């Protein structure tokens, strides 16, 4: 019955936990509870290591007990909430956090936890308010501070920015060195001024989280295959993604599983997510050699087995530290070779990841210590995209002359050719080359349809769709799931763009912008007097913030023009209206990059050190356009301005991008696949020859 | 109008 005994035990276990020795800690707590079953704090403690070991179901039951025993235990509620949160029961997590606050209004953690839920839900403004409260209540509070900081980042609140950055760094530094799990998230790390050293460390500790979660499974190391004997000479490659369905990953690589050489390769896709219905999921399922739904198999043990089971030589992690990820699977080491690829733009910083697949531009050898994995280079760029398949109606365009611009009123359509031929007067500017519809009555009707805001019209029997109503005419087209079967009109007037300006665009989510980035753009716009910047309300709540800072830089409001976010296909297609994209140098447009290039719209970039900031450069290089790549702020602005003012040049460059986007290897997925295949072989040779992972710079 | 899925955090 003895509380004093039980008390003592507890103290020791706390200690045991201090020295990371979770193993032992747990054993002690459970003994404490055996001596004293009505021991609130024991229950609580035990609960939170069970939580850390990922034994949620049980961890939960303990928190329940603690609370029942000691109903004023605000702390217990708050953690129990976190458990529920991780259990996907947001409903219940929410209840806990709020009970905590109600029981003890002064309790900073619950405020912060609450904010977190909001944050994950999208509601940033409320996330912020709650963080601020938590911080007011407890001013030294790293999780709060760092999350808040990212919220602010996301809506471009740049109050105290410089000094905020210092503090972040300072907090990380402190946390790392005091061996505490750092408050900045590995994915976000990429946005703040931290040493590559630090970024890597962050990734590192987050990796260890998986270790704890699989260690309690006590699984013996796996037996890995050593030859391609059992797999009939074919190397077996496992792609693991929670994004097989409508998500950027699939919009880049859906074609690839399909394009592997069956003679030498057997492809296994492991979905970490339930089939969302979309044709993305359909196609990958249709085309992979084996499609395996792991969202079915919650247990990582079982799932890891199921991989090993399949006899995978190389396992590919398309997720890194993003939503949906199950790195535990990688941490269990079911396959001999395990590589990061495509999905996540940074190091895993983790022992269980052997390679990261990248390229010479994105990750030159100078900055190789950013990464904990060995570099495996693709030959040009490691980036790829399905645009060629998804969006073949943007392979060609036509325009209308209402006075000759390539980007004022644009038509694309699979049957576009066919239609022009029914037309009387089509002049044909050379470069393929661009057909120009003169100001007929036809031209008028079209432009009138646009102006009247009508859905679509018919002309000589061809449907001519207003490219703002795509979802109304065919939602499958609008999302990328189908190729449109109409001819689509796209116009500056649709988005309230000036018919006679230089349009600089950036379609990234606004969190990729910082003060200095906006700065540069300000300078460009001042030096290109007849120009506007085109941006996305992404989130909308960020727009007034940009507008604000825009004006302290002394730009009249009307110099920056916001549009709403649009369905994948409209978003891509309307990039044809821009003259030049200006890439965020803090974090490059990745998918966004490919989308802008597909429209034929040169992009000006300023590669940094972090992988994430060198991707646009890498893409441009593969495309063949080094004159778009700045070495510094100065050069960037010049390149911008030149293209803004020298219309001759612009016409040249734009024409190049447009042609190159076909002729270069960038958007060629077949070639890409084949490259990816050699690179795989290389990796296997090297392992099958008996070596440990080493850089594959070919 | 519209929301598109994108690459995000985790926590
Ligand atoms: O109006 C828009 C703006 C963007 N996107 C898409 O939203 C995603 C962008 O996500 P993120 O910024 O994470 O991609 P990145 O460019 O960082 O790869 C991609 O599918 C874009 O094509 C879209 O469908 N409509
Ligand atoms: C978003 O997703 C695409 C696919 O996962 C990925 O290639 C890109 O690097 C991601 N963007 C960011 C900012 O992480």
């Amino acid at each position: 019955s003895c509380p004093t005994h039980a008390d003592s035990l507890n103290n020791l276990a706390n200690i045991k936990r201090e020295q990371g020795n979770i193993e032992e800690a747990v054993r002690l707590y459970r003994k404490a509870l055996e001596v004293f079953p009505e021991f609130a704090a024991a229950h609580s403690n035990l609960a939170s290591v069970l939580q850390q070991q990922g034994k949620l179901q049980e961890a939960l039951m303990h928190y329940k007990e603690a609370i029942r025993i000691s109903p004023t235990f605000a702390d217990a509620y708050s953690n129990m909430g976190n458990t529920l949160k991780e259990m996907q029961d947001v409903q219940g997590a929410l209840q806990c956090y709020t009970r905590a606050i109600q029981i003890n209004p002064a309790f900073a953690d619950a405020h912060s936890n609450l904010a977190s839920i909001h944050k994950d839900s999208g509601n940033i403004p409320e996330a912020i308010a709650s963080y601020r409260t938590a911080l007011k209540l407890k001013p030294d509070f790293p999780d709060a501070y760092c999350n808040l900081a990212h919220c602010l980042q996301i809506v471009c609140d740049w109050t105290d920015y410089d000094e905020r950055m210092k503090k972040l760094v300072s907090i990380v530094a402190d946390q790392l060195e005091k061996n505490r799990l750092p408050s900045v998230h590995p994915h976000h790390s990429m946005l703040y001024p931290l040493s590559h050293g630090f970024r890597k460390a962050i990734a590192e500790r987050h990796g260890n989280l998986c270790l704890d979660k699989i260690n309690v499974l006590h699984k013996p190391p796996y037996e890995h295959p050593k030859d391609l004997k059992l797999s009939d000479g074919r190397l077996r490659v496992g792609y693991v993604s929670s994004d097989f369905g409508n998500h950027p990953t699939s919009h880049l690589m859906q074609s690839i599983p399909g394009m592997h050489n069956p003679d030498k390769f057997e492809v296994f896709c492991y979905a970490l997510s339930p089939d969302d219905g979309t044709n993305f999921r359909v196609k990958v399922m249709a085309e992979a050699n084996h499609f395996i739904d792991l969202s079915q198999i919650p247990c990582n043990g079982k799932a890891a087995d199921r991989i090993h089971q399949d006899g995978i030589h190389i396992l590919v992690n398309m997720n890194g530290y993003t939503k949906g990820a199950r790195n535990e699977l990688f941490a269990l080491r079911p396959a001999p070779i395990q590589a990061m690829w495509l999905g996540y733009p940074g190091t895993s910083g983790a022992l269980f990841m052997d390679y990261i697949i990248t390229d010479q531009e994105t990750s030159p050898a100078e900055v190789a210590e950013q990464y904990s994995e060995k570099l495996a280079y693709m030959p040009h760029t490691f980036f790829i995209g399905d645009h060629a398949n998804m969006f073949p109606h943007l392979k060609k365009k036509a325009v209308i002359d209402f006075k000759i611009y390539d980007n004022r009123i644009v038509l694309n359509g699979i049957d576009l050719k066919a239609f022009l031929d029914s037309l009387p007067d089509v002049k044909i500017v050379k470069m393929l080359n661009m057909p120009v519809i003169p100001m007929n009555t036809i031209a008028e009707a079209v432009i009138e349809m646009i102006n009247r805001g009508q859905i679509q019209i018919t002309i000589n029997g061809f449907s001519i769709s207003n490219g703002l109503a795509t979802t109304q005419i065919n939602n499958k087209a609008a999302t990328g799931e189908e190729v449109p079967r109409t001819i689509i009109v796209t116009t500056r007037s649709q988005y309230g763009l000036p018919e006679d300006a230089i349009v600089y665009c950036n379609f990234n989510q606004l969190y990729k912008i910082d003060p200095s980035t906006l700065q540069m753009w300000a300078n460009i716009l001042k030096r290109v007097p007849n120009s506007v910047l085109w941006l996305l309300r992404f989130p909308a709540v960020g727009e007034p913030n940009i507008q604000q800072y825009a004006q302290n830089m002394g730009l009249p409001q009307n110099r920056i023009i916001f549009s709403p976010v649009a369905p994948k296909e409209e978003h891509v297609r309307r990039g044809q209206l821009a003259d030049v994209c200006l890439d965020t140098p803090l974090c490059n447009g990745h998918t966004t990059g490919m989308d802008v290039l597909w429209a034929g719209t040169p992009m000006v970039t300023m590669p940094g050190e972090t992988l994430a900031s060198r991707v646009a450069a890498s893409q441009l290089t593969c495309l063949g356009c080094l004159e778009l790549i700045a070495k510094n702020r100065q050069e960037y602005e010049d390149i911008a301005v030149k293209l803004g003012t020298d219309l001759e040049y612009l016409k040249k460059v734009r024409g190049k991008v447009w042609k190159q986007r076909i002729s270069s290897p960038l958007f060629n997925t077949k070639q890409y696949t084949m490259e990816l295949e050699r690179l795989y072989l290389q990796m296997w040779e090297h392992y099958a020859a008996g070596n440990k992972p080493d850089h594959m710079i070919k | 109008p519209v929301s598109v899925p994108y690459s995000s955090a985790q926590s």
